RNA sequence: CCGGGCACUCUAACGGGACUGCCCGCGAAAGCGGGAGGAAGGAGGGGACGACGUCUGGUCAGCAUGGCCCUUACGGCCUGGGCGACACACGUGCUACAAUGCCCACUACAAAGCGAUGCCACCCGGCAACGGGGAGCUAAUCGCAAAAAGGUGGGCCCAGUUCGGAUUGGGGUCUGCAACCCGACCCCAUGAAGCCGGAAUCGCUAGUAAUCGCGGAUCAGCCAUGCCGCGGUGAAUACG
């Protein structure tokens, strides 16, 4: 998961927001 | 990449907007790989600089986006064994 | 290429982008501190020194 | 076939079942069942085709698709491998493109070693 | 596989093949010799040969030192001969 | 332990039966030391201990544990040329230590989908003698046993 | 009106305030069980109130900050037991062998240069 | 209110008390010395010229803040503090 | 939040407390076992500190320095390339092969730090990255900030899958003079290997391993999954 870009988790080890993790 | 501006150096951009106006020739000889391929360079033969070469690409309308040092590599490899 | 180069990063050159840290010690290009403007050899020597303004041996 | 550029995905919830389809990911997936109402978690099995036809109509005139997509894509590709290209030239070495390491990896890009 | 470094010295395809072919002596044993790693390095006296290498039994370690480095590299092989003989036979005192 | 001798932690007892053998459990259903959840594993399957079998899913845990604690065991020497393995009785300790082992590791091993239902039939089974676990014991014994003969090079 | 005690777990502390009446507790504005729900430890740090088989004898105000769920009930279990010493203080018999008051010191460990986690080390040859 | 900085803490708190327990007397109500959390600059080092980067030795800078403040300022507590004894660092703030 | 107060919590400076000092037991003594009180006992836990020396260890490329060598060149400036090449081989690591899991939506509880051509509240455009406006803060008084795992309730139903997110197509954003070679991020589509790993082999004895997120240096940006720190949840076992 945590590699996965597309997920809230994916988001989240990357350190972005985005559609799937949002501000 | 790169959003709003068109990048050509203002260098080559001069030498192609004047031999398109009188007579058209060849062989502009550049080191910029960095320029884009502006529609108006569309057929010549610019040299190109892979570092210890000059390398010639005829322009086509196939490739216009492009930058100028994709189409002269600076590799040579050939293979291994 | 070794002193010139301490001499080209002093005067700041066409773009603003070439700026690097190099340091007033050695003209040591890696692992400048912004804070010192030194290199984390020079830094070393200067603490132990004694010659850094209340720096210390961390110890926690 | 089923649906769309004729996958046929049974039994499972439609979100999903759509998935199975080339080019149709979770994204364009969720949106043909707003746009045509179909509720996500009703299974294809209880489909009523009616909204099947529906579904297939949309789906299929909108985007493109099974086979197409492939053929288009692929065709640039073949015009990437034609033009200069660079990561042109790469392509027609089965070598990666995006600039990654070929030093070590690039496994998925050049296969199983020897 | 096995893996030779020249440090600071230019080697060569063929020699390269010919450490690999004296390091072959240690097959004799029939022992699985794994991931073998030799050094070839110059020095002012004469060559140094260092090979550093894991078996199942344990593992292997030495350096040949000598002006030609091929009588260098057969004292390496000779030094690691006898610490594997060793590995292979020492508890062997099983009365 | 080179040194002296190796202390055994005592436990914080559960907050629901009063009693160290269910977190030592709970420890050992523990992963990555998400304790929340070792906990609703084995009480969940203590509903199931009483829902499925009604009777004290106490009783359940506490006679399977026994039901797998092993009596005997090898433990193999080096003696000349051969590596003999040796008969020897377990601790206490070691039998706490082992029975909860292959309870679970047994458990873990079941078809049920959800892990509690996992904790929840393997133990109902080895309070009866039946069971992955509950095979180990068994398993172990007889290979000490028919070693009682290398009971003399015993420790 | 009132009983104090100051607990403490690991980067945590806890205020209990031990004023007498039905059991209801609050913690950071709001009940035990809203508060902490799920985690099974919850059931709790109000261990040191059923040490002195007062149950029922005193409610309590709580507010508790720093560390994290678990960290923050072992401090409410010093407070609750430092209070109901205070209240009472032959309170300390039975309290104290009980391992109720005392403190544990046990914290994380600094990391240190060279490994990872402040013990596990890297792998080598 | 006034703040102190500066690095050594005895130097500091030995200054916080002469401007604060000053204008005790030659004024009023003078709220006692502050602390303030310390702001806390780490540096972490690897100890020799070369590689061995396992090892390092911390070196940490410590900059600590107190504030006193003075109730009712009583003016010529703005002579007899308009100077002081100071010692050879610190940072000085006044403001109302 | 105002009044009001320093009791709290804290903050950060100075003190106290642990001594085998007291009881039993043994000893010739040192000291070992056991007990009491105590927040803490037998070096309370972690740090800083690391002998004469060893490896003719390491670094002339941080710096210094003897000696040898080059002086329209082994010096100096620049544009461009390269240091990222890829049949292969090893070392350190990331993410995984799933249900003690994955996804969505709502809802909690830290610590240490860092911020002026910086940290950006909040409002608006945008699916979004981002872009507009725009307040506060020389910062315990503003901001990065969301901590995450957890909690709740819903979906998934054993499927190479709603596991895993490699690879590639296309469309965008930002830094920067410039993102061909070679940046990071965002969105759409693509969804590789991988079903727990041979010989062999590493770490860790407790707030440790495992697992979860957060900060920082360096820094335009960044190839950080690295390093140095920080708390959250929190085991197993040690006969010998
Ligand atoms: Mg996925
Ligand atoms: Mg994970
Ligand atoms: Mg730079
Ligand atoms: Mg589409
Ligand atoms: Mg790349
Ligand atoms: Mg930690
Ligand atoms: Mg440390
Ligand atoms: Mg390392
Ligand atoms: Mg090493
Ligand atoms: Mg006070
Ligand atoms: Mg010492
Ligand atoms: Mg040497
Ligand atoms: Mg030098
Ligand atoms: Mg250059
Ligand atoms: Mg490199
Ligand atoms: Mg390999
Ligand atoms: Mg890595
Ligand atoms: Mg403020
Ligand atoms: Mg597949
Ligand atoms: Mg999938
Ligand atoms: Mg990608
Ligand atoms: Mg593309
Ligand atoms: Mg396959
Ligand atoms: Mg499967
Ligand atoms: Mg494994
Ligand atoms: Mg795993
Ligand atoms: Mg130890
Ligand atoms: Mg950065
Ligand atoms: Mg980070
Ligand atoms: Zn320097």
């Amino acid at each position: 998961g945590k590699g996965d870009r597309r997920t809230r988790r994916g988001k989240i080890w990357r350190g972005t927001y985005g559609k799937y993790r949002p501000r | 990449s790169l959003k709003k501006g068109v990048f050509v150096d203002d260098h080559l951009l001069e030498k192609v907007l004047e031999l398109n106006a009188k007579g058209e020739k060849r062989l502009i000889k550049t080191w910029s790989r960095r320029s884009t391929i502006v529609p108006e360079m569309v057929g010549h033969t610019i040299a190109v600089y892979n570092g210890k070469q000059h390398v010639p690409v005829y322009i086509t309308e196939n490739m216009v986006g492009h930058k100028l040092g994709e189409f002269a590599p600076t590799r040579t490899y050939r293979g291994h064994g | 290429a070794r002193k010139a180069l301490i001499e080209k990063a002093k005067r700041t050159p066409k773009f603003k982008v070439r700026a690097y840290t190099r340091c007033v010690r050695c003209g040591r290009a890696r692992s400048v501190y912004r804070f010192f403007g030194l290199c984390r050899i020079c830094l070393r020597e200067l603490a132990h020194k004694g010659q850094l303004p209340g720096v210390r041996k961390a110890s926690w | 076939a089923r649906i769309a550029g004729v996958e046929i995905p049974r039994n499972k919830r439609v979100d999903v079942a759509l998935t199975y389809i080339y080019g149709i990911g979770k994204a364009r997936a969720k949106e043909a069942l707003e746009k045509t109402g179909i509720n996500p978690a009703t299974r294809v099995k209880d489909l009523t085709e009616a909204e099947v036809v529906r579904l297939r109509e949309y789906v299929e005139n909108t985007w493109k698709l099974e086979g197409e997509l492939r053929a288009e894509v692929a065709a640039n590709i073949k015009r990437l491998m034609d033009i200069g290209c660079y990561r042109g030239l790469r392509h027609r070495r089965g070598l990666p493109v995006r600039g990654q390491r070929t030093r070590t990896n690039a496994r998925t890009r050049k296969g199983p070693r020897k | 596989t096995m893996n030779i470094t020249s440090k600071q010295m230019e080697i060569t395809p063929a020699i390269r093949q010919h450490v690999a072919d004296r390091l072959a002596k240690l097959e004799k044993w029939q022992t699985h010799l794994i991931n073998p790693h030799i050094i070839l390095s110059k020095e002012p006296q004469g060559f140094v040969a260092d090979a550093t290498i894991n078996t199942p039994n344990g593992v292997l370690v030495a350096s040949g030192k000598h002006e030609d480095m091929y009588t260098a590299i057969n004292e390496l092989i000779n030094k690691l001969e006898r610490q594997l003989n060793k590995l292979q036979h020492k508890g062997e005192a099983r009365r | 332990a080179r040194r002296r001798r190796a202390e055994v932690r005592q436990l914080q007892p559960d907050l629901v039966y009063g009693d160290v053998l269910v977190t030592a459990f709970i420890n050992k259903i523990m992963r990555d030391g998400k304790k929340n959840l070792a906990a609703r594993i084995f009480y969940d399957a203590c509903k199931i201990i009483q829902e499925k079998t009604g009777q004290e899913p106490l009783k359940v845990f506490k006679q399977a544990v026994e039901n797998v604690k092993p009596r005997m065991e090898v433990r193999s020497r080096r003696v000349g040329g051969a590596n003999y393995q040796v008969p020897m009785e377990v601790s206490p300790r070691r039998q706490q230590s082992l029975a909860l082992r292959w309870l679970v590791q047994a458990a873990n091993q079941r078809p049920e989908r959800r892990a509690a239902v996992r904790i929840a039939h393997e133990l109902m089974d080895a309070a009866e003698g039946k069971g992955g676990a509950v095979k180990k014991k068994e398993d172990v014994e007889r290979m000490a046993e028919a070693n009682r003969a290398y009971a003399h090079y015993r420790w | 009106e009132q009983y104090y005690g100051t607990g403490r777990r690991k980067e945590a502390v806890a205020r209990v305030f031990l004023r007498p009446g039905n059991g209801k507790v609050t913690v950071n504005g709001q009940d035990f069980n809203e508060y902490f729900q799920g985690l099974v430890r919850a059931v709790a740090a109000l261990e040191p109130l059923r040490a002195v088989d007062a149950l029922g004898h005193f409610d309590a105000y709580i507010t508790v900050r720093g560390g994290g769920k678990s960290g923050q009930i072992d401090a409410i279990k010093l407070g609750i037991a430092r209070a109901l010493v205070q209240y009472n203080p032959d309170y300390r018999a039975k309290l104290k062998p009980l391992g109720f008051l005392t403190r544990d010191a046990r914290v994380v460990e600094r990391k240190k240069y060279g490994k990872h986690k402040a013990r596990r080390a890297p792998q080598y040859s | 209110r006034i703040k102190l900085r500066g690095f050594d803490h005895k130097t500091l708190d030995a200054s916080a008390q002469k401007i604060v327990e000053a204008a005790r007397r030659s004024g009023a109500q003078v709220s006692g010395p502050i602390p303030l959390p310390t702001r806390v600059r780490r540096f972490t080092v690897i100890r020799g010229p070369f590689k061995h980067k396992d090892s390092r030795e911390h070196f940490e800078l410590r900059t600590h803040n107190r504030l006193v403040d003075i109730i009712n300022p009583n003016r010529k507590t703005i002579e007899q503090l308009m100077t002081l004894d100071l010692p050879t660092g610190v940072e000085i703030e006044i403001k109302t």
